[PDB]
């Protein structure tokens, strides 16, 4: 059995979604906002928010949204996980007290169901009689609130149309009625139902079926005024009533695709409208009396990428982003001579997705320094991190970093960079690859909308200014990148494995591998070699290059010739997508076998497979802990330990570790931040978490084994959910307790609780004793 | 593949994406392993095969000469070649080895050590895997065509068992209880198919060109009976509302539970609302089955559309369950297809037929 | 109140009248109702089943659950001299229900199929008797009742007795029997009785004595040798569960 120890560096900072409303009191305007598994809890203050209750959920928040019964008096807040916890919680301040009573809690899951495309869909009835969950595709959950429960029973209305993209529950309407957009072969249409909770199923819609723009994605409830629905699409926004139609083509929507919206009246005159680009529309409707004259979309400037984003007052508008620093912003009643009228007034740092990063002792201490690409396309940044609490610096690129390699001898970083064209082709904006002191394009005779451009960015490691950018072949996809010295000339060279993609074939059948040498301020192209895949992934193997083309794992040789030289292959892949080593033995994570223990025998000169893990998980990275424990992190937010048993029987992985993290592993590294436990192994996600995994011995694993299960005794989660049901391996084909792993975070919660329920916790263990335990663990990050 | 990687690997898109896409894609790409053999043991043709629903490592196969192998599907040796060794064979030397055709071989589902297989000898055993020995036997006075046990009841162990009676027999594993019959149909029930997603709804298609759902627990006979039109030829029902015009010889649920297709000797598959039985008019085409005994289906899990895998003659015909559009026809075989099973870990299909042969078909590249 | 699993609640007061094993019993009557299976209640005489079908048909009035809102129309199949008992027990106990009497002693002073469609189209309780049951099949089989409880329903224990192929003519499916004795003379007699509360579950009457009644009996026989005893021994283990769901006896 292995024993491991996962805790948070970093607590997750990508906006996931944000709601406003009356929570912490019937005057107070709050601002909710879900980080991936942390509820925040602000008041709108005349300026900035104030920070008043920040909550860790025993889950990913799926769905959050302020509700009000009747008879209440301030906001209840639903909220489902994505493991399909659903809890209703209500706030309730004694003094100095805080506390998020929880008043009526769930688990909606259903046993079997194919998961909705979209993805979880929660709505409110506007009258507060029911929350509809479209949670499984064919199937429309109703959890009544009439019905006052303390358990959420919910029931299944069988839903007609089973490709359902949005749905939203209309305004102005005796009956719950809900308007989604579904796709059938026929078209995309729009669709009205009305719900009985009585008869406990739909009914006939106020306007029956209505065939709408081929990409429409999102329905807008409007309040009652003008009831019915805006639906938005690529090249329309159309307004339903049942007998109106209105409907216009504004072309400035057409360059980017609206995904979301913020209504930021009470009676639906105005509306924010956030695209994938990071611009903001203001979506108008004009009254007549009352009707709906005309609609009109304007163009208020440019934000971060908005995942949400919610009108305070006064013009405050919070954009949070998962992609970039979420966004304080002010709308002003006039344009700021550049056309927009949005001022960023605050910012809020956000370790976007975090796609590569490594640990450098920079600055030539003893304190490692993670440097991350974070963020994507215009928020694309690196972001330096180093314990003093966290510090963040923050080096704008304006482009989608993906690799990350340290340098050292060349006192550089070099960055796999890609930005979008468009046209031959014309930057949308100046990225950081552009504004290079030097620059440089591959001209390679092995190869010969909006389209990928990729570049290699040597950044300067003292001022994080672009030393260099290398511009890769057109169509070339730059996606490993190592930093390594080869052979035996003692050169430290940049590799890049690129890829050729053409929209004309799903995978790569052209690549090559470039080895670079940065020296003099230039990077010249010191070796070539066409491959006929993608190589998704180089490591540095014992002085050669193992890289990892589409299926095939095969290791080159570096020779005196300085030309790369195959040595061996190996084939027994479905997508060899990523690779480590230590020692003479290779870690292959794949597409969807998950794992792969290889060995070079060097005195043959080939790859033997050792062992595998036959489960069927779907890798996002991968590490080696030991000589023989292998974590893994799957696409279903999991980490699991693998280990080299101990006949054929030899040749299986044992899985001896689970853990269910809720957060995407994009990227594994040793190293540590900090100046008892063993080894120190860094990972960062997509939502912004840098989670810390190291091993522990028995004696002490049992310890803390022990003090879990006994906080789970006394510590009380906000939406009654259990820690171990939330840490318990979840996949939609398996589910298994977790076990080999503790929670970092629940153990370090032992300190954060008074004297008598420390007591509870150390019944039959003194408690001194276990701060000291927890004090030295909280030592490690 | 590049921009699904990027997608996944940057937050755009939820991992579910990209699994479900490439999962579509290596179903599409699914192709006749000449990379993957099965090894040969049936003397006669394959009638059934059964991939436990648990890891997905072990199948079942019922051959016509009564003969029941166990077969391991893992790749145990580090060559990318392997052949799927037999682990376990009842064989013609067992004493418990069945006297005529295994019509239907199942795992129990929730675990690997129990499975069970119904023969043309009027028997349906039950086994323990891991001692191969008959755990029980129940014996009936009719031929059986098809047994299924319920993928989904953490509650009862019935098994419903299809003979040429006109009767459903459900046989309580626990204590042996083979009493219970489901009466209503006419002739000989070809296919009998618990519902993966309600605990006692069986589905049960028989000669007589009719599809009944059943709630076990009901004291009240047969919820729903499948009807072409839906209502446009309605009668009083006596003879009217069948599925097809022919035996309805094959009966699958999707995935999700929420839509039964049944294929009949009309040539026909049919898509039906498993919740008021309604045809949902999806078309599908001509489907060639002329098969006299039971034709086991299956549909594919996980993928961003759903596939059903019908045998179609000598070849297996993939369909789009939602849309009726052909996928492909995977032509291998030599005689005709009797059995396909769907692993849904990696997108694989097994399939038997009556030139003693199991092909698998994996996705190329 | 008392409130059980999904909507069924019984009134506090009546509820309080009850003993531990009455409100056990009213637990098991509505799981019957949940499944939509029949039962018997096979309480030996005295213990009170009555009291227990008038609680739960109460309970099925005032929970109003959902086709029939609360409780439909419902035929109680009594012997001759307990009519007037059925009915004494519902007036005291559950005064609101309309409790008819289908018999000439009766009340009605009408043509007793006007009895029937009035009961039938105002949801009351028709109290008749096995003899009415076979003499006016005609005409108590058009109407869709909601429960054919038969109280003594050991008088349908000759699967071949005209009384026995009446009662089979309900098409509902909540059948209950009571009877403190559902066994008198050997299995045939039970086999009936689950053939009419469910007829499936027993099989025809040939697979039942072929696997139950020749072995479980040849086993008590005196001269039995041990092989014999130990399969009515088995035998009588596999009845004993199959019956267990739908069997009550206290
Ligand atoms: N819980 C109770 N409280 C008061 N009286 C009861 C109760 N249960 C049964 N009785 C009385 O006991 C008597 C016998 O019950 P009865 O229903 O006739 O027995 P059986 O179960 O044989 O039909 C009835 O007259 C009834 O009034
Ligand atoms: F005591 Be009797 F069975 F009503």
């Amino acid at each position: 059995m292995s024993y491991n120890y996962v805790v948070t560096a970093q607590k997750p900072t990508a906006v996931n979604g944000c709601v406003t409303g009356h929570f912490t009191s019937a005057e107070d305007l709050n601002l909710l906002i879900a980080k991936n598994t942390r509820l925040e809890i602000y008041v709108v203050t005349a300026e900035g928010l104030r920070p008043v209750k920040e909550v860790g959920m025993y889950g990913k928040i799926a769905v959050m949204e302020l509700f009000r019964p009747k008879g209440e008096s301030k906001d209840l807040l639903f909220i489902l996980t994505a493991k399909y916890n659903a809890c209703i919680l209500e706030y309730k301040q004694s003094g100095e007290s805080i506390d998020i009573i929880t008043r009526a809690h769930g688990n909606v899951q259903d046993r079997i169901g194919r998961p909705s495309e979209t993805g979880i869909i929660g709505i409110i009835d506007p009258e507060c009689r029911m929350i509809g969950l479209r949670l499984y595709d064919g199937l429309f959950k109703v959890i009544p609130l009439d019905r006052d429960n303390k358990e959420l029973k919910a029931f299944n209305i069988r839903l007609e149309e089973l490709h359902v993209i949005d749905v939203k529950f209309l305004y102005g309407c005796q009956a719950p009625t809900i308007c989604f957009v579904y796709q059938d072969p026929q078209g995309r249409h729009v669709k009205t139902y009305e719900v009985s909770l009585r008869e406990k199923e739909f009914n006939k819609g106020p306007w029956k079926q209505e065939n709408v723009e081929a990409e429409a994605s999102m329905v807008i409830a409007v309040p009652e005024p003008f009831g019915g629905a805006i639906i938005i699409g690529q090249e329309s926004i159309t307004y339903h009533n049942g007998d109106k139609y209105l409907a216009i083509a504004p072309p400035i929507i057409k360059q980017s695709t609206i995904v979301c919206h913020n209504r930021v009246d009470p009676n639906g005159s105005r509306y924010l409208l956030g695209d994938m680009e990071g611009r903001l529309f203001m979506l108008l409707l004009e009254k007549e009396e009352v009707t709906l004259k005309d609609l009109r979309v304007e163009l208020l400037g440019e934000t971060s990428i908005a995942e949400c984003l919610t009108y305070l007052d006064n013009g405050v508008v919070f954009v949070g982003s998962r992609l970039g620093d979420s966004q304080l912003v002010k709308l002003n009643v006039d344009s700021n001579e550049q056309g927009s009228y949005v001022v960023a007034m605050e910012t809020f740092t956000n370790l976007g997705p975090i796609v590569d990063m490594c640990v450098v002792d920079l600055e030539r201490q003893g304190q490692g320094q993670l440097v991350t690409c974070s963020g994507a396309f215009k928020e694309g940044s690196l972001r330096i991190i180093r314990n003093g609490k966290l510090h963040i610096r923050t080096v704008p690129l304006y482009e989608s970093p993906r690799k990350i390699c340290y340098q050292e001898v060349s006192q550089c970083f070099g960055v796999l960079s890609s930005r979008i064209e468009v046209q031959g082709t014309t930057a949308l904006r100046p990225s950081a690859s552009t504004q290079a002191l030097s620059s440089s394009v591959s001209s390679s005779k092995l190869f010969s909308e909006e389209v990928e451009v990729h570049n290699l960015l040597i950044i300067d490691q003292h001022t994080f200014e672009v030393l260099h950018a290398h511009q890769f072949l057109q169509n070339e996809y730059a996606l490993s990148l190592v930093s390594c010295k080869l052979g035996k000339d003692p050169n430290t060279y940049f590799i890049v494995g690129t890829a050729m993609v053409y929209p004309e074939e799903a995978e790569p059948k052209q690549g090559r591998i470039v080895v670079f040498q940065y020296s003099d301020g230039k990077l010249q192209t010191v070796a070539e070699k066409e491959v006929k895949g993608a190589v998704y992934s180089m490591v540095e193997f014992n002085g050669k290059l193992l890289a990892s083309i589409n299926s095939t794992v095969r290791l080159y040789e570096w020779t005196t010739e300085k030309e790369l030289r195959t040595e061996c292959n190996h084939y027994n892949n479905i997508m060899a997508l990523y690779l480590k080593t230590k020692g003479d033995f290779i870690l292959v994570g794949d597409l969807m076998r998950s794992v792969l223990l290889l060995a070079y025998k060097p005195m043959e000169g080939n790859f033997e497979e050792i062992a595998r893990d036959f489960n069927p998980n779907w890798m996002s990275a991968v590490e080696i802990l030991d000589d023989d424990n292998f974590l893994g992190a799957e696409n279903a937010f999991n980490l699991f330990v693998c280990q080299k048993d101990s006949d054929e029987e030899r040749q299986h992985l044992q899985e001896v570790g689970l853990f269910h993290l809720g957060e995407f592993v994009n990227v594994f590294c040793h190293g540590s931040l900090v100046m008892p436990t063993q080894g120190s192994v860094l990972f960062g996600t997509v939502n912004g978490m840098i989670g810390l995994v190291t091993s522990l011995s028995e004696s002490w694993y049992n310890l803390l084994l022990d003090m879990q299960n006994r906080l789970n005794k006394v510590i009380k989660s906000v939406g009654k959910i259990e820690h171990s049901f939330w840490r318990s391996f979840h996949t939609e084909r398996k589910t298994e307790p977790a076990t080999g792993f503790i929670d970092g975070d629940l153990i370090e919660s032992f300190l954060d609780i008074s004297r008598p329920k420390m007591q509870e916790v150390v019944a039959n263990l003194t408690a001194d004793d276990l701060i000291k335990v927890v004090e030295e663990l909280t030592r490690i990050h | 593949m590049l921009g699904f990687l990027s997608a996944r690997q940057t937050g755009l898109e939820d991992p579910l994406r990209l699994r479900r896409a490439e999962s579509t894609r290596r179903v599409l790409g699914l192709e006749l392993n000449k990379d993957r053999d099965v090894e040969r043991i049936h003397g006669g043709g394959i009638n059934t095969l059964d991939i436990e629903p648990v890891e997905g490592r072990y199948m079942l196969s019922g051959g016509s000469d009564g003969v029941i192998v166990l077969y391991d599907l893992e790749n145990s040796s580090r060559q990318s070649y392997y052949t799927c060794k037999a682990v376990c064979s009842i064989g013609r030397d067992h004493p418990d080895v069945h006297r005529y055709s295994v019509e239907t071989v199942q795992w129990y589902p929730h675990d690997t050590g129990m499975f069970t297989s119904s023969s043309f000898d009027k028997t349906l055993k039950v086994w323990d895997t891991n001692t191969l020995q008959t755990a029980d036997v129940f014996n009936f006075e009719e031929t059986v065509y098809s047994h299924h046990m319920s993928p989904v009841s953490t509650k009862h162990c019935l098994v419903a068992v299809g003979t040429r009676g006109p009767k459903v027999q459900l046989c309580d594993l626990k204590s042996g209880s083979c009493s219970h019959i489901l009466q209503g149909h006419r002739q000989e029930i070809l296919a009998v198919s618990w519902s993966p997603r309600y605990d006692y709804i069986l589905a049960t298609a028989s000669a007589d060109s009719r599809v009944k759902l059943w709630d076990v627990r009901r004291a009240s006979g047969c919820l729903i009976t499948l009807d072409q039109h839906n209502g446009k030829k309605s009668q009083a029902v006596e003879s009217a509302n069948t599925a097809h015009n022919g035996k309805v010889n094959g009966l699958c649920f999707t995935s999700d539970g929420l839509h039964l297709l049944t294929v009949g000797t009309d040539n026909r598959m049919r898509l039906w609302n498993s919740s008021n039985g309604e045809n949902t008019l999806v078309n599908y085409g001509k489907v060639c089955n002329n098969s006299k005994k039971g034709l086991k289906f299956t549909v594919s899990c996980g993928c961003s559309s759903e596939f059903v895998f019908v045998p179609y003659g000598s070849t297996i015909a993939v369909y789009t369950v939602y849309s009726g559009e052909q996928i492909t026809m995977l032509k291998g075989h030599y005689k005709t297809v009797d059995c396909c099973v769907f692993q849904s870990n990696f997108q694989e299909l097994y399939s038997g037929s009556r030139d003693c042969n199991i092909l698998a078909w994996v996705p190329s590249l | 109140d008392a409130e059980f699993d999904e909507g069924f609640k019984v009134p506090g007061f009546l509820f309080k009248k009850l003993f531990k094993y009455q409100q056990t019993g009213v637990r098991w009557l509505w799981e019957l109702h949940c499944q939509q299976a029949g039962g018997i209640l096979g309480d030996e005489m005295g213990l009170g089943k009555t009291i227990q079908i008038i609680a739960f048909l109460a309970g099925l009035s005032y929970s109003k659950i959902r086709r029939f809102e609360g409780l439909g129309p419902t035929v109680i199949v009594c012997p001759t001299t307990v009519m007037h008992q059925w009915v004494k027990e519902f007036h005291t106990w559950w005064p609101p229900f309309r409790v008819a009497i289908l018999h000439e002693t009766g009340s009605y002073t009408h043509k007793k199929e006007k009895l029937i469609r009035d009961v039938a189209h105002c949801h009351g309780i028709l109290i008749t008797s096995y003899s009415y049951i076979r003499l006016m099949q005609d005409d108590i089989s058009r109407y869709d009742w909601h429960y054919v409880i038969l109280d003594e329903g050991h008088k349908i224990r000759n699967p071949n007795a005209a009384v026995t192929l009446a009662c089979k003519q309900f098409r509902t499916p909540h059948r209950i029997i009571l009877s403190g004795s559902p066994m008198q003379n050997n299995l045939r007699e039970l086999w009936s009785l689950f053939d009419f509360i469910f007829p499936g579950k027993l099989g025809t009457l040939p697979v039942f004595m072929e696997q139950f009644s020749v072995p479980i009996t040849m086993g008590g026989y005196s001269n039995a040798s041990p092989v014999q005893v130990k399969t009515a021994y088995k035998c009588a283990c596999v009845l004993r569960d199959t019956i267990n769901p739908y069997l009550l006896r206290r």
